Parts: structure tokens; C-alpha cells; sequence
């Protein structure tokens, strides 16, 4: 749709500014170490060179530290005990893995919460005994927030020498909420107790993993057929070397540019050079969509390896440009699961304008519940809300047979596409600050939002802007491919 | 595993956590008079920021130094209502630093 040229231009120009920004992340990270070091405690390696890495993440620094514990090591013995029940007799595989799974289990949290993810799943199964899918919703959110109650916090804390383990069970039973939830809705021979059980105890996606709508997983668990052992050992050598890769990227960005140390200390990012704020923004994105591929590739390399199909893993960040492009691509099996059920049941878009302003305010209301609660998920799912049916909405105006026509009377298909870009634009500029809102919380978000567009109206504004139209330029002639079909 | 004790004319409280990287969490202090529910007296955010309660506002003063990881909360013109159970609360804000909240054990305050 544009001339090659003009598209070469814009692809140059994005990239410049991302690294531009990241230059100035990295300057800002290097002048202020001293006082990041003596304030948030920069941790010391020799991955590379003389840098000190920061660890003020909280998911990076904890998921790598359970890796080298015990996850990778039960990883790879659930990979050996899966190929040994494909090879002995397949027959069982199932229950070989739900055995496997419990053991794994046990050994990362002991009876003590084996025992736990035993009773919510087993409860989850009575409830759907009843078939109602209010009942099975309620129970599901019920157990939800017991796991977020104050004297049930205290209690599983007392069981658990070191708190790394708490919150490793925290986050198992905040998925197996999601999990378990699925298959009594679905619920609501294929659907018996050890099938529950097979399902739930699945450890690939056990503690932090891609939610495996339980049809995949009933379909392919119970196939016939496979590859052979060459072509799984293939699959394995290459998704390793990938995931080191993403792995290598992951540390490269904590080690050479500080952004969790400057966006915990308020007062060091209210007073940053705005380009170095852009890059801040920017790095926070692009780490956060590396760490959960890192994450998300294992689970989904151990589940190649099974057979199984996985949710396609997260689109770099640097090519989203929308609410609901970023909504269906960055998490696929949440998104899967958000329509499926949450949203379709509430009645969705096919019942008057009010119904999808509401299945969406629903759909989202139980996403930012579901991470937790706090005020800035509310808040971050509040502008994804609105958003979202904004975006909605103008493309709901756009496609009126009128509109369409008097736009291809007036402006041309080459000038349209600009269009486009331009309110691309601002609806990254908006992506970018939830995401923002999200993850460093209320004050960064506003922080930003003061920095940038009120106290930079004149031409600080005009700048993110235009940055963001190249972006958003090089989103959609990327985007192109696939989002048509 | 981060502890927080409380500590404590005026009455000037206190909440002193120890291990713990305190330039992150955002304290609080809730409030519960007896037979009724814990309710949200003074917090002060990880950047300054600081929001009061309207019942409180004026003369309540919600202060904090990282350098000796404490918190203070100082209120003046007591009142007969003001005796109830003083909770410290430090939780962080942001998916970056994660899910971490410390409740505070509690203590007693009384007039009248
Ligand atoms: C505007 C600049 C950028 C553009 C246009 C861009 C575009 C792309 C595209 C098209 C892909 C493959 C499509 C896909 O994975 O869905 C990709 C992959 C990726 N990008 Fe970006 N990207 C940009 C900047 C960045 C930056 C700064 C990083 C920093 C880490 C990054 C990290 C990644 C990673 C980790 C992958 C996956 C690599 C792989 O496993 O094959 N991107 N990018
Ligand atoms: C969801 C969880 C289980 C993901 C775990 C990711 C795995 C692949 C991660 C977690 C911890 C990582 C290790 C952490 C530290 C080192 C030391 C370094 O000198 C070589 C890489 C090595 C050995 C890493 C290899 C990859 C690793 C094992
Ligand atoms: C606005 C928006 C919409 C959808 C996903 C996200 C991503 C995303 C990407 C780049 S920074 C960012 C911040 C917030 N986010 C998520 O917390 C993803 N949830 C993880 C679950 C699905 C396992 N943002
Ligand atoms: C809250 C949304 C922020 C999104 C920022 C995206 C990155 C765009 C690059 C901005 C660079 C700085 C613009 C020029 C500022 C100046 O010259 O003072």
C-alpha cells in the first residue's frame, strides 16, 4: 500500500528513536548508578563484564531463581518421563503425567498445597455437579478470593519456611483458578474426576503457564499418533536455543539499562529528559514482553515436544498498535479464554450497543480482578476499557456503508492509510500509558501523563505524537499479514 | 519475610520495617474502632504523595524517611472517637515490584 521508499523511511525512523531512547535509558542508568546501588542494592554478576544487574523485578529475579532451584530440573524430568511413557506404552500417558504432576508438585510445595490445589479442584468439580454456570462462576471466584484473604495469607505463611514459596503457591493457585474454572464451565466418559485431575495437574503450565483450553488438551492427550523421537530431539535442540537467546536478550536489558531502579525512586523519573523518559517507556514494554516469552516458551516448548499445540506466543510490543490487536495477539490463551467464556456468556456484541459496553466492562472488571485487584490493575483495566470501546466504536462507524462511500469519494486508499496511522497514533500513545499505569503503578502513570502531554502540550505533545505515527506506520504495514486473516 | 512493629499532648505512632527495601512501599495506616470495620486513616505513597482521610484531614501528619526505613504518624486534637486499633500496612504498587503486602501486627490507642 505505500511506495517502498516511504516505508523504508519509516521503518529507519522507528528504529531510531527506539535505540536513541535506549541510549539515553542507558546514560541516565550509568550516571545514577551510585545512588541506585545504594538504594535499591544492584545486584553483581560476571555474565557481562562489570555490569551490575538490577533485580528490583519482581517476576524476573523470583522465576529465574525457582529455575536454577527446581523447575528446570523437573521440566526436564517431566520431558524424560514423557517420552518414556510415549515409548513404553502410550497407552497411559495421561495418568503418567497427572502422577508426574503431583509429584512435581509436592516437592515444590509438600502436602501443603498439593493438598490445596486438591480441595479447589475438587470442589470446582462437586460445583459443576450441579450444572449452572452462575454456580460455577461464583464458586471459582469464592476460591479466588479466599487465595486473597488476610487470615488465609497468614495461614500458608506459616507452613513455608521462606516466603519465595508462598508466592510460588500464590501463583499456582491463582492459574489453577483459571484452569479449573475452565473445565467445569465446559462441564456445564471425556468429563470424569481423573480427567479433572489429568488436566489440572498438567505441570508444563502448572505454576505460571499459557491457559490450555481443555479441549486441546482432551483431543491431542487422547491421539494416536506422533512424531518420531529424531524430530521431537530436533524440535527440543532448536526451542532451546531460542529460549537461551531470549534468556541472553532478557539479561542484556536488566544489566544495561536500570528502568525498575529509576521507576521505583518517584523523584529520580520526575526529573529526566523526556527523551529518556519515551526510552523508559519503552524499555519497560519490550522487557516485560521478553520476560513472558522466556516464561511462556518453556511451557510451550515442553507442550511442542508432548504434541500439543500451545496459544501462540506474544507479537513483539514494538509492532502493536491497538487496544484489541495487542488485546488478541500479546495474550492469546487469556484472550481464548476471555471470549469464550466471561465475555460470550454476559451476551457480548450481538445484543444492542449497551451488550458490548458491557460484556467488555465485565470482561474486564474480572481481568483486572483476576491479577489481583489492586488499585492501579483497576485503574489500568478501566483505560484498556475505555479504549477499547472507543476503538470499537469508530470502527463500527467507519464500516457504515455511507461512511465507507464517502470516504473512497473524498480521500484516496494511499491518503486513508494515513488516516489510520494518524489515529494510530493516539491509540498507542494510550496503549502505552496503560501499560505504564499498569506496571509501574498510579504515580508513574502520572508522572507521565503530566511530563508528556499537559506540562509538554506545545510541541513535546507534537513529538510523541509524530514518533508514534512512524510506529504505528510500520505496526500496520507489518500487521497486514496476518490481522486479515 | 518483612516485619513491621508499630511503637508508641500528642501520641506520635510508628512502623518500622526491617528487611526490606522501604524506597518502594507504599505505607499506610488503617484504623478499626472496635465493632467496626478497618478503615483507611493516612497513606503515604513511594513518591511523597500523601492522602488522608476526610474525617482526619488537617490534623492528622503522615511522614516517612527511607534513610531509616520508618514511618510516622502524628496526630493532634485527639478526640473521645479517635481510640481504636492503629494498623500499618506496606504494600507496593506496581506489577514490576509484585504481589507484596505486610500487614502490621497492630497496636492500642486510647483517650477518655
Ligand atoms: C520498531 C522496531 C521494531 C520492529 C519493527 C520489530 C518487529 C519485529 C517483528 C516483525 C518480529 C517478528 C514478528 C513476531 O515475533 O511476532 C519481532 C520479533 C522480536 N522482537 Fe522486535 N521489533 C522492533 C523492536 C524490538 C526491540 C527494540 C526489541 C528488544 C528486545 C525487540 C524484541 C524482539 C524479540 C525478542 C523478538 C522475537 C525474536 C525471535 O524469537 O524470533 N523488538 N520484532
Ligand atoms: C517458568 C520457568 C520454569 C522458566 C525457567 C527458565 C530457565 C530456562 C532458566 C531459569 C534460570 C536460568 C539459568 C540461570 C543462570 C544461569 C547461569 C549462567 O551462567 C548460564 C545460564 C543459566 C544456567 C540459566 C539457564 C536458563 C535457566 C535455567
Ligand atoms: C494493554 C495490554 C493489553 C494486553 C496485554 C498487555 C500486557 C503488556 C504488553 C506489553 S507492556 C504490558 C503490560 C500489561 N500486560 C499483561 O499484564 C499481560 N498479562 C499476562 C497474562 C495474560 C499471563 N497489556
Ligand atoms: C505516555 C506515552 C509515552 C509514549 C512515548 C513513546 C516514545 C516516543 C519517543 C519520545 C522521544 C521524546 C520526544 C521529544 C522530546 C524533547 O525533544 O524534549
Amino acid at each position: 500500500m505505500l511506495p517502498r521508499w516511504e516505508l523504508a523511511l519509516y521503518l529507519l525512523a522507528s528504529l531510531g528513536f527506539h535505540f536513541y531512547s535506549f541510549y539515553e535509558v542507558y546514560k541516565v542508568s550509568r550516571e545514577h548508578e551510585e545512588e541506585l546501588d545504594q538504594e535499591f542494592e544492584l545486584e553483581t554478576d560476571t555474565l557481562f563484564g562489570g555490569l551490575k544487574k538490577d533485580a528490583t523485578d519482581f517476576e524476573w529475579s523470583f522465576w529465574m531463581e525457582w529455575g536454577k532451584q527446581w523447575l528446570v530440573w523437573l521440566l526436564l524430568g517431566h520431558m524424560v518421563v514423557s517420552q518414556m511413557a510415549t515409548l513404553l506404552a502410550r497407552k497411559h500417558r495421561p495418568w503418567i503425567l497427572m502422577l508426574y504432576g503431583m509429584w512435581a508438585c509436592w516437592c515444590v510445595l509438600g502436602t501443603p498445597g498439593v493438598a490445596m490445589v486438591l480441595l479447589h479442584t475438587t470442589i470446582s468439580f462437586c460445583v459443576a455437579q450441579f450444572r449452572s454456570q452462575l454456580l460455577t462462576w461464583l464458586c471459582s471466584l469464592l476460591l479466588l478470593s479466599t487465595l486473597r484473604l488476610q487470615g488465609v495469607e497468614e495461614v500458608k505463611r506459616r507452613w513455608y519456611k521462606t516466603e519465595n514459596e508462598y508466592y510460588l503457591l500464590q501463583f499456582t493457585l491463582t492459574v489453577r483458578c483459571l484452569y479449573y474454572t475452565n473445565f467445569s464451565l465446559e462441564l456445564c466418559t471425556s468429563y470424569s474426576f481423573p480427567w479433572m485431575l489429568a488436566y489440572v495437574f498438567y505441570y508444563p503450565v502448572l505454576h505460571n503457564g499459557p491457559i490450555l483450553s481443555f479441549s486441546e488438551f482432551i483431543k491431542q492427550m487422547q491421539q494416536q499418533e506422533h512424531d518420531s523421537l529424531k524430530a521431537s530431539l530436533c524440535v527440543l535442540a532448536l526451542g532451546l536455543g531460542r529460549l537461551l537467546c531470549w534468556w541472553w536478550l532478557a539479561e542484556l536489558m536488566a544489566h544495561l539499562m536500570y528502568m525498575h531502579a529509576i521507576y521505583s525512586s518517584i523523584p529520580l523519573l520526575e526529573t529526566v529528559s523526556c527523551w529518556t523518559l519515551g526510552g523508559l517507556a519503552l524499555a519497560q514494554v519490550l522487557f516485560f514482553y521478553v520476560k513472558y516469552l522466556v516464561l511462556f516458551g518453556v511451557p510451550a516448548l515442553l507442550m511442542r515436544l508432548d504434541g500439543l499445540t500451545p496459544p501462540a506466543l506474544p507479537r513483539c510490543v514494538s509492532t502493536m498498535f491497538s487496544f484489541t490487536g495487542m488485546w488478541r495477539y500479546f495474550d492469546v490463551g487469556l484472550h481464548n479464554f476471555l471470549i469464550r467464556y466471561v465475555y460470550i456468556p454476559v451476551g457480548g456484541s450481538q445484543h444492542g450497543l449497551l451488550g458490548t459496553l458491557f460484556s467488555t466492562a465485565m470482561t474486564f472488571a474480572f481481568v483486572s480482578y483476576w491479577h489481583g485487584g489492586y488499585d492501579y490493575l483497576w485503574c489500568w483495566a478501566a483505560l484498556n476499557w475505555l479504549g477499547v470501546t472507543v476503538e470499537n466504536g469508530v470502527r463500527r462507524l467507519v464500516e457504515t456503508p455511507c461512511i465507507q462511500d464517502s470516504l473512497a469519494r473524498y480521500f484516496s486508499p494511499q491518503a486513508r492509510r494515513r488516516f489510520h496511522a494518524a489515529l494510530a497514533s493516539c491509540s498507542t500513545s494510550m496503549l502505552i500509558l496503560s501499560n505504564l499505569v499498569f506496571l509501574g503503578g498510579n504515580e508513574v502513570g502520572k508522572t507521565y501523563w503530566n511530563r508528556i502531554f499537559i506540562q509538554g502540550w506545545p510541541w513535546v505533545t507534537l513529538s510523541v505524537l509524530g514518533f508514534l505515527y512512524c510506529y504505528s506506520h510500520v505496526g500496520i504495514a507489518w500487521a497486514q499479514t496476518y490481522a486479515t486473516d | 519475610q518483612v516485619q513491621l512493629v508499630e511503637s508508641g499532648k500528642s501520641l506520635r505512632l510508628s512502623c518500622t520495617a526491617s528487611g526490606a527495601i522501604f524506597s518502594t512501599y507504599d505505607v499506610s495506616w488503617y484504623r478499626q474502632a472496635p465493632e467496626k470495620p478497618r478503615e483507611l486513616v493516612a497513606i503515604i505513597t513511594r513518591g511523597g504523595n500523601t492522602h488522608y482521610a476526610d474525617t482526619v484531614k488537617g490534623r492528622f501528619t503522615i511522614s516517612r524517611d527511607n534513610a531509616k526505613k520508618t514511618v510516622n504518624l502524628q496526630m493532634n486534637s485527639l478526640k473521645p472517637e479517635d481510640t481504636a486499633v492503629y494498623y500499618c500496612h506496606a504494600g507496593v504498587q506496581g506489577a514490576m515490584l509484585g504481589p507484596r503486602n505486610y500487614w502490621g501486627q497492630g497496636t492500642q490507642v486510647t483517650v477518655s
